[PDB]
């Protein structure tokens, strides 16, 4: 958010079982806050940003599927396949993060336990992490932003780059990606 | 097949603030 | 004597439900 | 549920402020002295004791989560005070920092053994003294968090 440190905190809103079967009804009467959500299909359980009042998350979890909220199911207002992305119309209740345009090379991961991770931007699509980690951490953060000093999005997280079981690196979608998913048409 | 739902929320926003009650 | 914590503060905004 | 990773302590004299980073409960000690921490099972002797450095160190409280310490070498960093305000302030050394903003003696005033934090809301020190003149704070000074690593490898 809005200049200060970031420090984020994590509330679970539902358990295995409200899960399941809120996603088969499609109907979730739950009220929503924050910018970052932490989403599942039951099976797997990843993070949704909201940048630009939408939500958006990655392909590779979410595929084709809608989201629940509280008049039924919610189609998918983006897909693009190729660069890993998936966005609905963001939740009544949830704040947006505005893009970065500060141009900065220190970015800070957050992780599903609302963890905030040190990285260095080492290209377009990819950082370093100054404290290498187990990937065991990294597992359920997909989707989770990577913020700027100011706290503004920079990217979404995709991927780790694992050796032996610890990350060294990390690969995520820039905002501009986004924008031109939202330019182009389907 | 099936929706993907919600099952928790994480904010950003949260500012410094001592804890309530005794 | 010994040093008493009279209250405390955090650091993430946690409201507490 | 909800644990603090800063407790504001006091004695019978001042009130100042404690510290929670790996696991351990870190404060000045021209606040505490020699002292114990008061818990319901007793007074809990220091583990720590460091004259020099002005730091002292109980095992962390019922009630407390600790801070992981700065691995960013970040130079714009960010002090909490016992009202929970928090202050930007910029790097000017190994222990000491600039205020953006200058404000008046009383509003730092019982902020000490507080952190300062980078960007990522990690441990960067102490806070353990400010610097005034007329009254108003330009600076700060404070214990860097490297001093608390060396003083737990001892
Ligand atoms: O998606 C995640 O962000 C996440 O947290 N996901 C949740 C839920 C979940 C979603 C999808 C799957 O896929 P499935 O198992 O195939 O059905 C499983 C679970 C979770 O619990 O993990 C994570 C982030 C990483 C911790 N995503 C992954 O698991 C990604 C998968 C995607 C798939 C699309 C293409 C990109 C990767 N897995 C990894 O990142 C994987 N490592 C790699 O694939 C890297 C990718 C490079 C492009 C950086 N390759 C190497 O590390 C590598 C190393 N040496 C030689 C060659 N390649 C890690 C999980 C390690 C196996
Ligand atoms: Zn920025
Ligand atoms: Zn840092």
């Amino acid at each position: 958010q809005m200049g200060a440190p970031i420090t984020a905190y994590a509330q679970q809103t539902r358990g295995l079982l409200g899960c399941i079967i809120t996603s088969l009804t499609g109907r979730d009467k739950n009220q929503v806050e924050g910018e970052v959500q932490i989403v599942s299909t039951a099976t797997q359980t990843f993070l949704a940003t909201c940048i630009n009042g939408v939500c958006w998350t990655v392909y590779h979890g979410a595929g084709t599927r809608t989201i629940a909220s509280p008049k039924g199911p919610v189609i998918q207002m983006y897909t693009n396949v190729d660069q890993d992305l998936v966005g609905w119309p963001a939740p009544q209740g949830s704040r947006s993060l505005t893009p970065c345009t500060c141009g900065s090379s220190d970015l800070y991961l957050v992780t599903r336990h609302a963890d905030v991770i040190p990285v260095r931007r080492r290209g377009d699509s990819r950082g370093s992490l100054l404290s290498p980690r187990p990937i065991s951490y990294l597992k359920g953060s997909s989707g989770g932003p990577l913020l700027c000093p100011a706290g503004h999005a920079v990217g979404l997280f995709r991927a780790a780059v694992c050796t032996r079981g610890v990350t060294k690196a990390v690969d995520f979608i820039p905002v501009e990606n986004l924008e031109t998913t939202m330019r182009s048409g389907s | 097949k099936g929706s993907v739902v919600i099952v928790g929320r994480i904010v950003l926003s949260g500012k410094p603030a001592i804890i309530p009650k005794k």
